[PDB]
C-alpha cells in the first residue's frame, strides 16, 4: 500500500479525449519516465442501496467490492464468479459499467497512470493517479504528492483527497485508492455535457 | 501455498506474487554460486597482491 | 472460469476408536506432519423473493493467526450414476478481507447458525481427509464455551476436482475402501 | 521553571541597558558638537548620534516593558555551585581535548553476550519510537530489527558489540520475519540509497575502543530517518531530484540532502 491520489484532468480547447491523454503522456514521457506495462481497471455496478466492484490491473487476482461509506472486501477472483452466480437474485442495473484504461509511466519510485474513463464505448474524461510504493504513512505524504503533480500536471492540481480523511497515523490501504477511484467514477458518470 | 492465499485479502502487487511462483533451475542457481565464489577468490588474490 | 465440483464421502468414529482411526490415516496418506486445525464457521441465508435462501458459508481460523476468512457457495447435488458412489455438488471458493461479516449483512445476508470444528487435517494426492468434532456454540456471540455436538467425529473425504474428465470418485471409492473396517465412510444424502 | 530564570536575566540586563543608554544622551550632549572638518557634517554628526542614543533609550525602556508580560548551611550550597562549575569546566575540557588529539598509535575479541544485550536494552530504552528486537538466529552474532515508524525496517547485522551490515526494508515490505532475511534488497531505489547511506555512517561512526558511543550515534542518525518524504532538501529546497526524496543527513548535523546535492 503505498500513498496514491486521482484526479481528473479536463482536455481543453477543442482538443479532443484521445488528443490531451496523448499529449499529457508524452508530457509525462518528458520527465524522464520509462514505460512499465499497461494497467486496465473495469468496474461494475448493482443497484443494491447500491454495489460496486472494481479491479485495477496492478492487482492481478484480487477482485474489490465497495458498498458506498461501507467497509471494501478485498476478495480473489473468484468473487466475481460468486458474483455471476448469484446474478438471477443479485440486482444488474443498466450499463453503468466505467472502464480507464492508460499507460504506466514509471519515474524513480512514483507511477504515475494517465487514463480515459471511457464511458462504454465513448471516452469522455480524464484520470490521473500519482502512487508512492516506498511511503507506507500517509496524509502527511501529502506535501510529497503535491509537489510532484504541480511538477507535471501544473493547474487543476488536486488539493488532497478526502480518502487521508481525518489526520491519523493510520497506515495507507488498497481500499482508500479503490474509493478514491469510486468518487472520481461517479463524477464522470455524473458530471454530464 | 499459505502466501498464496495470503495474496487475496492482504492484496500483493505484481512483483510479491511473481516472486512467489519463481520459474528457476538447479543450474541457474549453482552458476550463480559459481561466479559469486570465483569473483570472491579474483578480489581476495587482487587484494593481496596490492 | 471452468467451474470446482466437490467431491464428498462422510462417515462417523466413535470417540474411543480415533487414536486407532488417527494412526492408520497417517500411515496410508502422506508423510506430513498433522495440522490440527482449529476453525469457527458460520453460514449465512439471504431471504429474497425466491423460496430458496442461497446459503454462503463463512470461514475463520482462530488457531492460524494471520489468515484470511473462506466464503464457499455449495451447490445443490448432481449425484446421478449409482457407480460414482460419490456426492457432486458446485463449490466456488473465495479468500476474503476479516471485514467479511460486515459486508455481508450490510448486503442483506442473515447470520443463521455458528459452529466451531476441532481436529485433524491429513491428505493423499489430491484428496483431503478431515477427522472434527463439531461443537455446538451458545450465547449470542463467543468461541470462549462450546458443548460437544456428539461423541463420535464426522469424517470427510473431499477433493475439489478441476471438473475436467472423471474417474475422481473411483480414486475416492478405493481409499474410502481401506478405511471401511475402521470406518464406513459412505455417500449419505443431507436430507434426513 | 527554567523559561522564568531567562527572562529575569535577560530583564536584568535590560535595567542595565536603560540605565547606561539614559546616561549615554547625556554625557555624549555635555562633550557638544566636534569640528568634523566641515559646517554640514559637523551639523549632520552630532544630529546623527544624539537620534540613536535617544531611540537607544526608547528601545531599552520597550523591552523592560515586553519582558514584565514574560515574567552548615551555606557550605552546602557552596559545595553545589563547585559540583555545578565543575560539570561544566569537564565537559567544555574534555570536548575541547578530545576534538583534538594528539595520539597517533596504539603499539608503544571477545565480549560477554549479556552485556550486548543490556547495552541494545538501554538504547532502546529511549527513542521511544524505535523499537530493536534482538535476535541470535545464527551464533553470538546478533542481528537486530529495528523498526522506525510505519517508515523504515533496519536490519543491522553485529559480529560483537561492533555494527557490520546494515539493510534498511520499507514497512509493508517482509523481512520474513523468521529464519531473520540477512540477504535481500528492498525493492525500491530510495531505500536502496538509504542503505548505502547507512552503511557510509557506519564506516564513518567509528570509536577505537569504545564500542557503545558508536551504536548510540549510529541509533541516533537513524532517528532522523523519521522526517523523511516530509523534509526539503536544505539545498534546492526541492523534495524531489529524479523521484527520490531527500536521502542524506549530515553528520554532525542531522539536515537533510539529495546525495546528488553532497551537503
Ligand atoms: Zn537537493
Amino acid at each position: 500500500m503505498g500513498v496514491t491520489c486521482v484526479s481528473q484532468m479536463p482536455v481543453a480547447e477543442g482538443k479532443s479525449v484521445q488528443q490531451t491523454v496523448e499529449l499529457l503522456t508524452r508530457k509525462l514521457e518528458m520527465l524522464g519516465a520509462e514505460k512499465q506495462g499497461t494497467f486496465c481497471v473495469d468496474c461494475e455496478t448493482y443497484h443494491t442501496k447500491l454495489m460496486y466492484v472494481m479491479h485495477n490491473s496492478e492487482y492481478p487476482l484480487s477482485c474489490f467490492a465497495l458498498f458506498e461509506n461501507g467497509p471494501c472486501l478485498i476478495a480473489d477472483t473468484n468473487f466475481d464468479v460468486l458474483m455471476v452466480k448469484l446474478k438471477g437474485f443479485f440486482q444488474s442495473a443498466k450499463a453503468s459499467k466505467i472502464e480507464t484504461r492508460g499507460t504506466r509511466y514509471q519515474y524513480c519510485d512514483f507511477l504515475v497512470k494517465v487514463g480515459t474513463v471511457t464511458m462504454g464505448p465513448s471516452a469522455r474524461g480524464i484520470s490521473v493517479e500519482v502512487e508512492y510504493g516506498p511511503c507506507v504513512v500517509a496524509s502527511d505524504c501529502w506535501s510529497l504528492l503535491l509537489e510532484f503533480l504541480q511538477s507535471f500536471l501544473g493547474s487543476h492540481t488536486p488539493g488532497a483527497p478526502a480518502v487521508f480523511g481525518n489526520r491519523h497515523d493510520a497506515v495507507y490501504g488498497p481500499a482508500d485508492t479503490m474509493v478514491q477511484y469510486m468518487e472520481l467514477f461517479n463524477k464522470i458518470r455524473k458530471q454530464q455535457q | 501455498h499459505k502466501r498464496m492465499r495470503l495474496s487475496g485479502p492482504q492484496a500483493f502487487d505484481k512483483n510479491e506474487i511473481n516472486s512467489l511462483q519463481s520459474s528457476e533451475g538447479l543450474l541457474e542457481k549453482i552458476i550463480k554460486q559459481a561466479k559469486h565464489i570465483f569473483l570472491r577468490s579474483r578480489a581476495a588474490a587482487t587484494i593481496d597482491s596490492l | 472460469t471452468i467451474n470446482m465440483m466437490e467431491y464428498l464421502l462422510q462417515g462417523s468414529v466413535l470417540d474411543h476408536s480415533l487414536e486407532s482411526l488417527i494412526h492408520r490415516l497417517r500411515g496410508l496418506c502422506d508423510n506430513m506432519e498433522p495440522e490440527t486445525f482449529l476453525d469457527h464457521e458460520m453460514v449465512f441465508l439471504l431471504k429474497g423473493q425466491q423460496a430458496s435462501p442461497f446459503v454462503l458459508r463463512a470461514r475463520r481460523s482462530m488457531d492460524r493467526a494471520g489468515a484470511p476468512w473462506h466464503l464457499r457457495y455449495l451447490g445443490q447435488p448432481e449425484m446421478g450414476d449409482k457407480n460414482r458412489h460419490a456426492l457432486v455438488r458446485n463449490c466456488v471458493d473465495i479468500a476474503t478481507s476479516e471485514n467479511l461479516t460486515d459486508f455481508l449483512m450490510e448486503m442483506g445476508f442473515r447470520m443463521d447458525h455458528e459452529f466451531v470444528a476441532k481436529g485433524h487435517l491429513f491428505r493423499k494426492g489430491i484428496m483431503k481427509i478431515m477427522v472434527y468434532k463439531i461443537f455446538r456454540i451458545l450465547v449470542p456471540g463467543n468461541t470462549d464455551s462450546t458443548e460437544a455436538l456428539s461423541l463420535s467425529y464426522l469424517v470427510e473425504l473431499s477433493v475439489v476436482a478441476p471438473a475436467g474428465q472423471d474417474m475422481v470418485s473411483d480414486d475416492m471409492k478405493n481409499f474410502a475402501e481401506q478405511l471401511k473396517p475402521l470406518v464406513h465412510l459412505e455417500k449419505i444424502d443431507p436430507k434426513r | 521553571v527554567s523559561v522564568n530564570l531567562e527572562a529575569f536575566s535577560q530583564a536584568i540586563s535590560a535595567i542595565q541597558a536603560l540605565r547606561s543608554s539614559v546616561s549615554r544622551v547625556f554625557d555624549c550632549l555635555k562633550d557638544g558638537m566636534r569640528n568634523k572638518e566641515t559646517l554640514e557634517g559637523r551639523e549632520k554628526a552630532f544630529i546623527a548620534h544624539f537620534q540613536d542614543n535617544l531611540h537607544s533609550v526608547n528601545r531599552d525602556l520597550n523591552e523592560l516593558e515586553r519582558l514584565s508580560n514574560l515574567v552548615l548551611y551555606s557550605q552546602l550550597l557552596q559545595a553545589y555551585k563547585w559540583s555545578n562549575k565543575l560539570q561544566y569546566h569537564a565537559g567544555l575540557a574534555s570536548g575541547l581535548l578530545n576534538q583534538q588529539s594528539l595520539k597517533r598509535s596504539a603499539n608503544q575479541l571477545v565480549l560477554p553476550p549479556q552485556y550486548v544485550d543490556d547495552v541494545i536494552s538501554r538504547i532502546d530504552r529511549m527513542f521511544p519510537e524505535m523499537s530493536i528486537h534482538l535476535s541470535r538466529p545464527n551464533g553470538t552474532s546478533a542481528m537486530l530489527l529495528v523498526t522506525l515508524g510505519k517508515v523504515l525496517k533496519v536490519i543491522v547485522v553485529m559480529r560483537s558489540l561492533f555494527i557490520d551490515r546494515t539493510i534498511v526494508k520499507g514497512y509493508n515490505e517482509n523481512v520474513y520475519t523468521e529464519d531473520l532475511d540477512i540477504w535481500s534488497k528492498s525493492n525500491y531505489q530510495v531505500f536502496q540509497k538509504v542503505t548505502d547511506h547507512a552503511t557510509t555512517a557506519l564506516l564513518h561512526y567509528q570509536l577505537p575502543q569504545m564500542p557503545d558511543v558508536v551504536v548510540r550515534s549510529f541509533m541516533t542518525w537513524l532517528r532522523s530517518y523519521i522526517k523523511l518524504f516530509q523534509a526539503p532538501c536544505q539545498r534546492c529546497g526541492k523534495f524531489l531530484q529524479d523521484g527520490l526524496p531527500p536521502t542524506w543527513r549530515d553528520f554532525r548535523t542531522l539536515e537533510a540532502f539529495h546525495d546528488t546535492c553532497r551537503q
